[PDB]
C-alpha cells in the first residue's frame, strides 16, 4: 500500500532506545491492549475495603452498638494525547546526492512508527515513576558507599513492598544500573560468582532486569545524575490506544513553496494499577511533564501492596 | 531490525524499490502521476523551488500520458497462462474441500494459483504457507512479506532452517472502525524438526506463543518446514529478479518523453500569425490591438509586412523517440500490445513460439510444482493419497480446435493411443465440450434415439 | 604448510570481470545505472572531476536507457532448451528421491538442471558435485565457486588431480542476524583415489579437517573425483569463452548512445521561437519578457524581422547508429527481440535453424552429459543401476502438433517403426497428451464403453 | 533522522508550533590501492640450478596472496581505529590505575553503546593484551577462574577475542607501549575488493642473460560502518599512515550505537 518501500540505502536511523518492553517482554508488567473509549477519562468504580469489618466484642456487656457504612472507590485512567509538529517535506530539491526526495513520506512512516512506540513507552514509565512517587514506595540510594549494591538494592525494595513482595517479577532500568552491576558482578567481593555465572539478568529472586535508555528513568547530572529504577507487578501500567491515527498533507502553494507539510494525531489511555489522574489538579489534556509531577497522580488502593510498583533510585 | 521478529533481509532491502516500482506500474497513472518525482525529474531545479517553477512542473506532470504497456503486458500473459483450467491429478472428492475453498474464503484453488502467477510474472516471487487449523489452509503470502531466511547445510543437505513472513489482518470490534492488525510467523527447524510459532501486533505489541510441533496424520512432525517460496527462476529462498523490470523501465523513458511530448504540443502546435514588419501606428491606427481572421474580412498591412502562420511541424525527434520507445517495448516484450498495420507469416511464428513463451512456460511450471508441493503437504496434514499432481496450462496460444483437429483427436482415440480422458481434455481445450467425462460417458451409455 | 586453501588461479581471477559484467548486464537497469561510470564514460574529464560536472553526467545517465537485450536473449535460449521437461531413461522408483529433491531441498531435478543450464549459456561455467550423506546429493556449484583446479597425467592419462570449490551458508544462531560462513571443500585424489577435506573458518581460526576416502556401496572407493564442470564448448575444467560477450558489448555501445539521443532530445528536441533581428527596445516596449503564443493571439515584429523554430530533426546520425547496433544484435541470432513489420518466406527458416540453434544444442548436450555423469556417479554410491541416461530437450522451435503430424506419428506406431514410449513422448512434446504412459495403459486397457 | 517527531497536544487549544525539515547523510568508502616492487626472476637463474621457471612465479603468488590477505586486515583494522577515535567511542585503561586487561576493562568498554550493548560481537586484539588477561587470570585475586576454565578465549560475556599480530594495534614503543584491543559488531569493518588486478611480466634483452621482472597492482575499496572519510584532509589515494590519523574520519550517524566499534587502549 505504501508508495516506496524502504530501500537499502533508506536506512534511516529507525531509534536509539529499546521500545520492545510490553506484555511478554516484560511478562505483562506493561500492557499496550487496544480499546477505543470516549471522552478524556474513562473511569471505573470498585467496592472498597471495610476497615472494621471485624471487630472485638464483650458479650456480657451490651453497652452501646457502633455503626459502618460501605463506600465506592474509583479508578481512574486519563487519555494523553500526542502529535507530530509539521513536517517539511523537500520540494524536489534534495536530489544532487540523493537518488530522490519523494520518499519522505515513507521515511517519515518508519520513522514515526519507531518514535510513537518510544514516546509511549517514556510516557508510561513517567506516570508510573510519578505515581510511586505519589504513593510513598520511593527507595533511595545516594549515600549509601557508591551508590549502587549488586543484590541488597533490589531487596530494600522487595521489603518497602512488604509481605506480598513475591508477584513483583520485572525490573525495568537505564543500562548504567545494569553496567554497574556488571561491574560489581565481575567485582565479587563476595565470593558469590563464578565466571560463568557473571553475566546474570536477575536479582538472586528469578525477577530479570530489562534495559532501556528513556529519559524517564536519568535526570540531573555528574554528581546530581540519578538513575531510577523501578519494579512492576503484573499489569501495573496500562496503555490503551483509542486508534484513531489521522494524516494529512497539505500543498501550501502560496507561501514560496508547494510545502508539502505532513501532520498526525493519535491518542492513548494511560492508567497506572491502584492510582487516579487527580484531573482537577493536572488538566484534561496532560503533558509529559504534567504526567511524570507528583501530586497529580492520587493513590486509590488502601494497602501498597494492591498498588502496582515500586521506585528504586541510584546514582 | 537487531533481533526483533520483524527484521527485514538486507537483500529485501535491495528488492524493496523495484517491487514498488513495478506495483506503481501494475496499478496505472494514478500512482505514477502521485510520485512522478521519483520517475521524471523537475526540468529545471532552481525554478523546482521557485514557486511558478513548481506550479510549471505540476502542469509539466498533468498533460503527460501514460502509457500503460506494463498492466497490459501482465494481464496478457496471464491470459495465456490461464486459459480454459488447470489440472488436478488424484482423487477429487477427497481434496474437493481444498478446491472448492483453499482458504476458508469460498475462493477457489485456481483463482488463488491465478493469483500466484499474476505475481510471479510481475514481481517474480511469492509464497505458499500451509497450515494446520479440522482442515489444513493453502496461505497465499506476497512478495514483500516475506522478510527473513536462512539456508543451512544439514547433513551435506541443503535446508532451510528459518523463514519469517510478516501477516495483517482486520480486527473485529463491536464499532465498524477499521484497524490493521499485524501477525508475525517464524517457522523454524530445529534438529529436523518443524517448529511454529506466532507473533502478534496489538498497537506494536508481541504476544508470544510457546514452540509448537504440527503433527501429520500419523504424527512423527515434519523433516521440512511447509513453506515454499516460488519465482520466476526457481523455486529458491534465493531472490529471483522480476520478469517485468525492462518493460517498466521503458514504460518510464516512454512517459518521460511523452511529457516532453505533450508540453510541445500545448505550447507551440497551435498556429500563430508572427506579423512581422508592422509600426506601432499603424497596429494603433487600423489594427487597434485585434485582428480579424476569418475568411470574410481581410486584413491589410503595410509595406514590407511578411505575416507566416507559424506552429512545429509533425515527425518531430521527441516524437520519433517514443516511437523507438514503443517499439523497443514491443520487441522486447510478449504479447503486450496490437498493431492492426503489420502483417506476420502464418507458420514462421511456430519457430519463435518457444522463445517468445519462454517466462511464460517458466512461471507456469514454477506455479505448478509449488501447488503440487503445498498439496502433498496438506495430503500429509490429512493423511491422504501422496501421489496428487496439480498441473497449470502449459498449452499457451490456446484457439477454438478445428474440425480436422477433433476429427484427429477422435481416430486417435479410437485406437489405443490417447487416453479417453486425454481426448476429453482436449475437446474441452479446444471448446468443443463442457460435461465433465463422467456426465458424458454416464448420459451415452443409454441407447441412440434413432 | 602452503594453507592457501583460497587461492584462485590467475586465468579465473582474469574471467572475474567478464563474469562481473554479464551478471550485471543480465541483472537489469539498476545495476548498470548503478555503475555507468565504467560502461559510459564522462563526455569531458575536465568537468568530470568538478561538481557541477558530476551533477550533469548524473542527470546525463538518469535519462539514460539500459535496453537489456542480453536478459531477453538468455531468457528466449532458456525457453527453447527447457521447454517440456528433460527425459530421465533408467529405473525411476530408485531413483525417485534423486528427482523429487535433488539437493535435498525439494527442487526437482529439472529446476537445478533449468539453473545450471542457464549458467552454462549465460557466462561458461558451472559444477554439480556429488557427496553422500543414507542418500547422495548433487550440488550445484557456482560458476564463481569453483576458484581452483589442477590437471595431472598418470598413466598417460587426463586425470584431474585437486579441485577446490567454496561452499556458502547462513550460520544458525537463536537470533536473527544473518551471518555468511563459508566452508571450502578440497577434492583430491591420489594414485587413482579420491580423497575429500573440508576447511572451516571460525574465532580467527583456519580449520582442517581429516582425509576421507568416500566409498560405494560396494566399497572399492573411488578412481575419479565426483565432480564435473561443464560450459558451451565442452566438460572441461578449462574455461569455455562465455557466449553473451558479443551481445553485452553490443548492448554497452547501444546503452552509451542511448544515453547521448536522450540527452538530445532533452535539450535539442523542443522548438524554440529564434526570434532574430529583435531590438531590445520593442521586446521592452510589447514583449516585455512575455510572448502569448497562442492561435487566439497574434503578435507583431519590427521590419526586417524573422521568427523561425528550431528542434532537431528525426533520422539524425546517433539514432542511425543506434539502429545499427539493434540490427547487429539481431543479426549474431540471438532471440532477443521479435519484429512485427518483418515478414519471412516460409522454407528457408529450417534452411538455417541448425545455425541459429548452434549454441542451444551445444549446451543440451553438455549439460545432458554432465548430468549423466552425475546421475552414473550417484548410482555408484547406491549401487543401483549404471544404464542411467538422462538427455534435455534436444528439439527446439517445438509447437502443437499438427493433425497431419498426429496422424503420421500414430501410423508410425502402427507399424514396427516406431516404439510406444517414443510415440507418447512426441505427442507430449506437441501437447497432444498429459498423463503419464503407465496410467494410459491402465485406464485403455479397459474394454470400450460402447 | 528526525529528532522531534512526538509532540504533546492539546486539543482544547488552537495554536501555532513550528515546522521541521528532513535531513540527509552521506556515507563514504575510500579506495586503497596496493602493489608489488619489480621482482627479477630471470630464466637463467632458475635453469642453471635446473628448476622450472614458472617456480619463480608460484612462490610469488603464494606469497603475495598472503601478504594481500595481510595488508588488507591490517588496514582496515587501522581505519577502523582511526574512525573509533575520531567519533569519540574511546575507553582508556592505560591511565586508570594499571593499565592491564581485566573483565572490568571490557565491562567499561561494553558501557559505551547505552542500552544497546549486545550488538558488539567479537573482540580484535595484539597477542600481548590476551596474554595479560591469560596472566590476570592465572593469579586470580577475584576467586573468578578454575584451573579448568582458567583459559577463555570468548571472555566478555561470550564475545570471542580474536588475536592477530597487526602492527596497526600495537601503536607503540619501549615502556610507552599501547596497545589496542577493540570491539567490533557485524559489519563494523567493510573491504571490497575490485577485482581489478594487473599482474604483467616484462622481459628484456641487451644484457648477458634475459631478464624478467615481475609486477601485480591491485586496488581495494575500505569503509567503516557509520562513518565518513574526509577527502578534503586527507589525499586521493592515502597511505596507511594517512588513514590511521584521527580527525581524517567523522562520525555521521546521529548515535554512537549506530557506528558499530568500540576501541580500548590498554597500553
Amino acid at each position: 500500500q505504501v508508495f516506496n518501500d524502504w530501500a537499502y540505502k533508506t536506512m534511516s536511523e529507525v531509534l536509539d532506545q529499546q521500545v520492545e518492553l510490553f506484555n511478554g517482554a516484560t511478562r505483562g508488567a506493561i500492557i499496550l491492549r487496544s480499546a477505543g473509549n470516549t471522552g478524556d477519562l474513562s473511569e471505573a468504580a470498585f467496592w472498597a475495603k471495610i476497615q472494621g469489618l471485624v471487630r472485638p466484642r464483650d458479650p456480657y456487656s451490651n453497652a452501646d452498638v457502633a455503626a459502618k457504612d460501605l463506600r465506592q472507590l474509583v479508578d481512574n485512567t486519563i487519555k494523553v494525547a500526542s502529535g507530530t509538529p509539521p513536517i517539511n517535506i523537500p520540494p524536489s530539491m534534495l536530489r544532487w546526492i540523493q537518488k530522490n526526495p519523494q520518499e519522505a513520506g515513507a521515511v517519515i512512516g518508519q520513522q514515526l512508527a519507531g518514535d510513537t512506540m518510544q514516546d509511549m513507552l517514556n510516557n508510561g514509565l513517567a506516570a508510573g515513576k510519578a505515581a510511586f512517587t505519589a504513593g510513598g514506595a520511593v527507595h533511595d540510594i545516594s549515600a549509601a558507599g557508591t551508590g549502587l549494591m549488586t543484590q541488597r538494592a533490589f531487596n530494600a525494595a522487595q521489603r518497602i513492598f512488604g509481605d506480598r513482595s513475591t508477584d513483583i517479577q520485572v525490573w525495568v532500568s537505564h543500562s548504567s544500573p545494569l553496567f554497574d552491576l556488571y561491574d560489581n558482578a565481575l567485582a565479587n567481593a563476595e565470593q558469590l560468582y563464578v565466571f560463568g555465572t557473571v553475566n546474570v539478568r536477575a536479582d538472586a529472586f528469578g525477577r530479570p532486569i530489562i534495559i532501556t535508555d528513556s529519559p524517564a528513568l536519568v535526570s540531573g547530572a555528574a554528581e546530581t545524575l540519578r538513575h531510577s529504577t523501578l519494579g512492576l507487578t503484573t499489569g501495573a501500567i496500562l496503555i490503551e490506544q483509542n486508534q484513531d491515527f489521522d494524516s494529512t498533507v497539505v500543498d501550501g502553494t502560496g507561501k514560496q513553496n508547494i510545502t508539502r507539510q505532513y501532520q498526525a494525531e493519535w491518542s492513548y489511555n494511560l492508567g497506572v494499577n491502584g492510582y487516579a489522574y487527580d484531573i482537577a489538579t493536572g488538566g484534561k489534556a496532560p503533558n509529559p511533564t504534567a504526567l511524570a509531577t507528583a501530586a497529580n497522580w492520587d493513590k486509590i488502593s488502601t494497602s501498597i501492596k494492591d498498588t502496582g510498583g515500586v521506585v528504586l533510585v541510584t546514582k | 531490525d537487531s533481533n526483533n521478529i520483524k527484521y527485514v533481509r538486507e537483500d529485501a532491502k535491495k528488492m524493496h524499490k523495484l517491487w514498488a516500482h513495478i506495483r506503481m506500474a501494475m496499478e496505472g497513472s494514478r500512482a505514477i502521476k502521485d510520485n512522478a518525482k521519483e520517475f521524471v525529474p523537475h526540468p529545471d531545479n532552481t525554478k523546482a523551488t521557485t514557486p511558478e517553477g513548481v506550479a510549471r512542473y505540476k502542469a509539466y506532470i498533468e498533460r503527460a500520458v501514460w502509457y500503460g504497456a506494463s498492466a497490459n503486458t501482465v494481464d496478457g500473459m496471464l491470459g495465456q497462462i490461464f486459459a480454459r483450467d488447470p489440472v488436478f491429478t488424484g482423487p477429487e472428492d477427497k481434496f474437493d474441500m481444498l478446491i472448492n475453498d483453499v482458504d476458508g474464503s469460498g475462493l477457489s484453488i485456481h483463482q488463488q494459483a491465478r493469483d500466484s502467477a499474476e505475481d510471479a510474472l510481475s514481481l517474480g516471487r511469492g509464497g505458499l504457507f500451509v497450515d494446520y487449523s479440522a482442515r489444513p489452509y493453502i496461505k497465499f503470502i506476497a512478495a514483500e512479506d516475506i522478510l527473513n531466511w536462512r539456508e543451512r547445510w544439514v547433513n551435506g543437505a541443503k535446508r532451510t532452517t528459518l523463514l519469517v513472513f510478516r501477516e495483517e489482518s482486520d480486527a473485529d470490534d463491536d464499532g465498524y472502525q477499521i484497524y490493521k492488525e499485524e501477525v508475525w510467523r517464524e517457522l523454524r527447524l530445529v534438529d529436523g524438526t518443524y517448529w511454529q510459532r506466532t507473533w502478534r501486533e496489538n498497537d506494536g505489541q508481541l504476544y508470544v506463543d510457546d514452540w509448537i510441533s504440527p503433527t501429520k496424520a500419523d504424527g512423527s512432525q515434519f523433516d521440512e518446514i511447509p513453506f515454499v517460496i516460488f519465482g520466476s527462476k526457481n523455486n529458491d529462498p534465493t531472490i529471483d529478479m522480476p520478469p517485468m523490470r525492462d518493460l517498466v523501465e521503458l514504460n518510464i523513458a516512454h512517459f518521460r518523453n511523452s511529457a516532453d511530448y505533450e508540453e510541445a504540443c500545448f505550447i507551440c502546435g497551435q498556429p500563430t500569425l508572427f506579423l512581422s514588419g508592422l509600426t506601432e501606428h499603424w497596429v494603433k491606427n487600423v489594427l487597434g490591438g485585434a485582428v480579424v481572421i476569418g475568411s470574410r474580412d481581410a486584413v491589410p498591412l503595410p509595406v514590407n509586412a511578411k505575416p507566416e502562420l507559424l506552429q512545429a511541424e509533425g515527425n518531430g525527434m521527441v516524437k520519433e523517440a517514443m516511437d523507438q520507445k514503443e517499439r523497443q517495448m514491443v520487441a522486447l516484450g510478449a504479447k503486450l500490445i496490437d498493431s492492426d498495420k503489420t502483417q506476420r507469416t502464418f507458420g514462421e511464428a511456430s519457430m519463435e513460439a518457444a522463445a517468445q513463451n519462454s517466462v511464460l512456460s517458466r512461471v507456469s511450471k514454477n506455479v505448478s510444482d509449488a501447488y503440487t508441493k503445498a498439496l502433498r503437504w496438506a495430503a500429509m496434514f490429512l493423511g491422504l493419497d501422496e501421489k496428487i499432481e496439480y498441473e497449470l496450462n502449459s498449452d499457451f496460444d490456446i484457439n477454438k480446435m478445428s474440425p480436422e483437429e477433433l476429427a484427429a483427436v477422435i481416430s486417435a482415440w479410437q485406437s489405443n493411443a490417447i487416453s479417453f480422458t486425454e481426448m476429453r481434455w482436449q475437446i474441452k481445450k479446444g471448446g468443443r465440450a463442457y460435461l465433465e467425462d463422467e456426465d458424458m460417458r454416464n448420459e451415452s451409455e443409454q441407447d441412440d434415439p434413432l
